[PDB]
RNA sequence: CCAGCCCUAGAACAGGGCACA
């Protein structure tokens, strides 16, 4: 079917200014009280995430320079060391990543 | 005396205000200090502020709008800082709010603060032909269900105890007094001055002697929001609509050898830690109860 | 072409007196030729009016559209030049008090449909442009109450005249 | 005053969240048990 | 006065810059209202370049000098001082002229202020320095 | 159908176009000082006193 | 009319939803922790589940051998799952996966993106949200509210 | 679930009392209101049992269509037609 | 009160639940 007519501007705007059209305001946002950046109470830091998601590749790009097959995955636990730091009692027969890098402050040693 | 109450009210705050353009003149140029920011947040961050003119607020307002919504309480450098106190040397400052980790400081101030409001209520929600002088603040935890005030009615007034709807009175004042912005302002005065600024309450009198007396100069801190003038220890919040939920909870009459006093206990949460309908009430109920804690 | 929200921001005032009340300061800047479409860009603008840039940028932040972050840019640019240029201390002190968005120039290509059939298709540019003025924001009106919904009703009974009566 | 969205487990504890359903628990078991015998309070009459 | 014109017949093209540059889009209100100490010649020099055969020769006079400066907004308010107050300030003035040019104008072309004189006025506004800007995979050290 | 935009503002200097000017740069001053006059830190005292 | 409907209807039919879950189970075997989008990691978290209880069902376990050689695509994880994962996991009995969403993506498609991770793992810990402390104003009150009921009895 | 029952003025009973299943004797008869299954947004086929065109016999995409909904003359439709909706 | 999470509720928006366990 075609229009029978023109549709004047004050009925287009009655249209697409209509609040059921317009973006609504969030009032779900809050800043991070580990870095000062804004996220919602719901989603995780987006900061904080980029952080430690930059880590984890680092890691799991080293354990995987560790294991030059790719069918290679180890049988058992794994441990990641920084620089200055000891394989522990209870960390002793698990494979074992060393990172140059400083421990990072929110990763905890465990 | 002949004074009315309203003129009473005008000499305080005239003085007051004659005090703080002292205080002022006091330092006749313009310095600059420079403030280190020693928050988690944004470290290293410096801020080259006026001397005795920018506060802790102006801080926050370079900072961000997030700082001057959410910190309540500074620390400079060793001590907690109230947001409309100008700052005096160079320093660092940490702010502080109220889902920190360690926010007691915080919780001391916010309940000074309800402390200080409910007694402004009730010293202006009262006849003028009755004579009523506040004593004090009783410090209290924030562990005990409420906040204190210590009142001292007129000798013929010492028979009746409010009622629920002389305490609804009392919370709809309050609710009255958050609802216009009334930012709390401090003034480092010293005891000679203290003492011809209030002149007329005995007990007043009596915790300002006791609050100089500890120390060396003899400086003690008056605070002041609207037209109410009030002595009490520590910093207090920056303003008064912070405070969201507000309730008078009960009186209850301490007979001593001396005189008797009226302990107005009340009930108060924040804008940022307010509560459901329930746990409300059950906080409520709780601070019915008496609240006996002075040393 | 027009080019005068550029301009906007070079004209300079005479001194105050002694005794007037500060002038807040105003900061004029505009986005041109943006890849985004017009009434897309005017929803985000509209979104943003009136707000204080903080709240503009944490609403921008989330904002799932794709001139969010043009229109988070130029914020963030007007607020720098509010601060460096402009005698504004406070950053956190500005609000958007204009928040617009206006066409440019369309690169006009053809749509092919079938039939040996076509149309004329537009790729289209807009411009953001955007006024940051020092103050807090202004509050928000509130509705009519009934109070004055009943005095301006008794006025207009006590207005009216005895028509053709003279 | 732009005041944000907020749930009764958005300002509590670890610890607290437990005893506040145990507390509304309690409270919900003792007022439902106080209506257990309505012909002997105050009825109304049949 | 905003006299370009003249500005640029007074001082030469060193000094125009550094002069107008950052007042461009301000308003000032300079005066001269007293004089302690004339002006005095401390040093004269010449640098003479023969790819050219250019020879220009450079004077330096220290002057302590009484000005009334007050550098206004483009908004209109007061932004650096007061147009009452006749602060004292020791400058030295480094003029240059062309002497091959057969007209040769005496054109100031440098200022020189001693590294010991006093700091300038504070400005009235306040200034938040910003911290470094940390990616997120970098950490804040803190420097002592 | 077949347009495009044009006017992409880019500042670019070479030193073959720099070298080959048909007139060299005609400059009426240098560019900055060459021998800078260091004064005594004595003139705020000396100063005091006319002689 | 879904009334009753577990499963959502994911890539080009039941089958092809299948493998996009076994794909996306081999990678959180493998990785221990991957991100994909919030309905398809939700859709994943329960086969998570119930592949570690088959792999504590035991290796010498025929059904649980051929059900981790359908599911695991990569051969090598297997013995993985059969003596990393499952010892691992004895004490506990249904918290082994936990899922976060994670802001949109960044890409056009502003995809809802979450993240699942197996419990007690060697990678950095996710910025988990963490409650208040007891030292807040509300929770200093319910303090004193436990320890008057406490008191009371 | 608040629901409101219409008594007379002799069989009112003080508010806060609590009703048993025994309220109701072995043997008797009742009415059960209550918001039936819904179905959402369904089409006129399954909303009001209309019947369809044949299946294969050259019908083109009208297979659940409800076919005419109005008459020429009357140039518009009545307001109890029925139509496609919720369910 | 309505952030989020489920739904025998639903195209979107709406609507019912989230203390027993
Ligand atoms: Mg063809
Ligand atoms: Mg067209
Ligand atoms: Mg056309
Ligand atoms: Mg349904
Ligand atoms: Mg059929
Ligand atoms: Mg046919
Ligand atoms: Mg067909
Ligand atoms: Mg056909
Ligand atoms: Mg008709
Ligand atoms: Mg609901
Ligand atoms: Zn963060």
């Amino acid at each position: 079917a075609a229009p029978k007519n023109r549709r004047s501007i004050e009925v287009n705007r009655c249209r697409r200014r209509n609040p059921q059209k317009l973006i609504k305001v969030k009032n779900n946002i809050d800043v991070c009280p580990e870095c000062g950046h804004l996220k919602q109470k719901h989603i995780l830091c987006g900061y904080c995430y980029e952080k430690v998601r930059k880590e984890t590749a680092e890691i799991r790009r080293q354990m995987g320079k560790q294991e030059g097959g790719p069918f290679r995955a180890p049988t058992t636990e794994t441990v990641v060391l920084y620089s200055g730091e000891t394989p522990s009692e209870q960390d002793q027969g698990k494979r074992i990543i060393e990172r140059e890098r400083k421990r990072p402050s929110w990763f905890t040693q465990n | 005396s002949q004074l009315s109450p309203t003129e009473l009210i005008e000499m305080q705050n005239d003085l007051f205000n004659k005090e703080k353009n002292r205080q002022l003149s006091l330092t006749p140029r313009t310095e600059k200090i420079e403030v280190k920011h020693v928050g988690k947040t944004d470290p290293g961050t410096v801020f080259v502020m006026n001397k005795n003119i920018s506060t802790p607020y102006s801080c926050a307002m370079h900072l961000s709008e997030w700082y001057c919504r959410k910190s309540i309480l500074a620390l400079v450098d060793g001590q907690p800082w109230d947001m409309y106190k100008p700052l005096t040397k160079s320093c660092e400052i940490k702010f502080l709010t109220f889902k920190d980790d360690d926010p007691g400081e915080v919780n001391k101030a916010y309940w000074r603060s309800c402390a200080m409001m409910m007694g402004c209520v009730i010293e202006r929600a009262f006849k003028d032909e009755y004579v009523v002088s506040l004593v004090r603040a009783p410090e209290v935890p924030v562990i005990a269900g409420a906040f204190c005030y210590d009142v001292v009615l007129d000798k013929r007034l010492d028979e009746w105890m409010p009622t629920k709807e002389n305490l609804h009175s009392f919370t709809k004042d309050a609710r009255a007094l958050i609802y216009k912005d009334l930012p709390f302002e401090t003034l480092e005065v010293e005891a000679k001055v203290a003492l011809e600024i209030f002149q007329h309450n005995k007990y007043k009198l009596d915790f300002i002697e006791e609050k100089a007396s500890q120390n060396p100069e003899r400086i003690v801190k008056l605070h002041r929001f609207g037209d109410f003038i009030d002595v009490s220890e520590g910093p207090l919040i920056p303003r008064t609509s912070i405070c969201f939920q507000y309730e008078v909870s009960a009186v209850h009459n301490l007979q001593t050898q001396s005189s008797l006093v009226r302990r107005f206990q009340g009930l108060s949460l924040p804008v940022h830690l307010r509560a459901h309908f329930t746990i409300w009430n059950k906080l409520l109920e709780r601070s019915r109860k008496m609240v006996t804690e002075d040393k | 072409i027009s080019r005068k929200w550029e301009k906007k921001n070079k004209i300079v005032y005479p001194p105050q007196l002694p005794g007037e009340p500060r002038r807040p300061a105003e900061i004029y800047h505009c986005r041109r030729q943006i890849k985004y479409s017009k009434d897309k860009m005017w929803y985000l603008a509209k979104l943003i009016r009136g707000m204080s840039i903080d709240q503009a940028l944490a609403q921008l932040e989330f904002s799932d559209k794709k001139g969010a972050q043009i229109i988070k840019e130029v914020l963030l640019e007007a607020q720098d030049m509010a601060v460096r240029d402009h005698n504004v201390e406070f950053r956190s002190n500005l609000y958007v008090a204009e928040s617009t968005s206006g066409r440019g120039q369309y690169l006009k290509r053809i749509r092919y449909h079938g039939r040996g059939r076509f149309g004329i298709m537009e790729k289209v540019f807009c411009h953001y442009f955007v006024k940051l003025v020092e103050g807090p924001p202004p509050p928000r009106e509130a509705p009519k109450t009934a109070v004055a919904h009943a005095r301006e009703y008794i006025q207009e009974l006590r207005n009216r005249t005895i028509t053709h009566a003279l | 005053h732009g005041k944000s969205v907020t749930w009764w487990d958005e300002h509590l504890s670890e610890e607290n969240v437990p005893f506040v359903k145990q507390l509304v628990s309690d409270e919900n078991k003792a007022q439902l048990a106080s209506k257990l015998c309505p012909l002997k309070d105050e009825p109304w009459p049949i | 006065n905003s006299d370009h014109d003249r500005l640029h017949t007074l001082v030469t093209e060193n000094c125009f810059p550094d002069m107008v540059w950052d007042i461009r889009y301000k308003t000032v209100r300079w005066s001269f209202v007293e004089s302690l100490e004339p002006p005095q010649v401390v040093q004269v020099r010449c640098s003479s370049l023969m790819n050219q055969g250019n020879i220009y020769g450079q004077v330096t006079v220290r002057m302590h000098t009484r000005q009334t400066l007050a550098i206004y907004d483009r908004f209109g308010r007061l932004m650096y001082g007061q147009e009452d107050v006749p602060r004292d300030v020791l400058e030295y003035v480094v003029f240059e002229k062309h002497l091959v040019d057969p007209y040769g104008s005496w054109r100031m072309h440098g200022k020189i202020i001693p590294p010991w004189a006093p700091p300038k006025q504070p400005i009235l506004k306040t200034v938040m320095i910003p911290g470094p800007q940390l990616k997120p995979w970098e950490e804040f050290e803190e420097p002592q | 159908s077949e347009k495009e935009f044009v006017e992409h503002a880019r500042k670019a200097g070479l030193v073959i176009p720099h070298e080959r000017l048909e007139r060299p740069i005609h400059l009426a001053c240098t560019a900055g000082i060459f021998d800078a006059y260091v004064p005594p830190e004595g003139d705020a005292r000396i100063s005091s006193l006319s002689k | 009319i879904s009334h009753g409907r577990v499963f959502r209807r994911l890539g080009l039919g039941p089958e092809s939803r299948i493998h996009l879950l076994q794909n996306l189970l081999t990678g959180l075997v493998r990785h221990e922790r991957i991100e994909a989008s919030w309905a398809r990691v939700d859709e994943l978290r329960g086969y998570a589940e119930k592949l570690i209880d088959y792999g504590k069902l035991g290796d010498t376990n025929e059904r649980a051998m051929r059900m981790a050689d359908f599911w695991l695509t990569e051969k090598d994880l297997i013995p993985k799952l059969f003596q990393v994962l499952a010892p691992r996991f004895q004490g506990q009995n249904g918290g082994y996966t936990r899922m976060l969403q994670i802001p949109n993506r960044n890409e056009q498609d502003r995809a809802k993106m979450a993240v699942i991770e197996y419990k007690g793992n060697c990678l950095p810990p996710l910025p988990l949200p963490r409650r208040d402390s007891n030292l807040t104003l509300l929770n200093q009150l319910l303090q004193g509210l436990r320890q008057d009921q406490e008191a009371s009895s | 679930k608040v629901k409101i029952f219409n008594v007379t003025e002799n069989a009112v009973i003080k508010p806060g009392t609590p009703l048993y299943a025994a309220h109701f004797r072995p043997g008797q008869y009742v009415d059960v209101t209550a918001k039936t299954i819904g179905k959402g947004f369904q089409g006129v086929m399954r909303r009001w049992g209309f019947k369809g065109q044949p299946a294969t016999h050259g019908q083109t995409k009208t297979h659940r269509r409800p076919g005419a909904i109005s008459t020429g003359d009357v140039a518009r439709v009545w307001p109890g037609t029925k139509m496609p909706g919720q369910l």
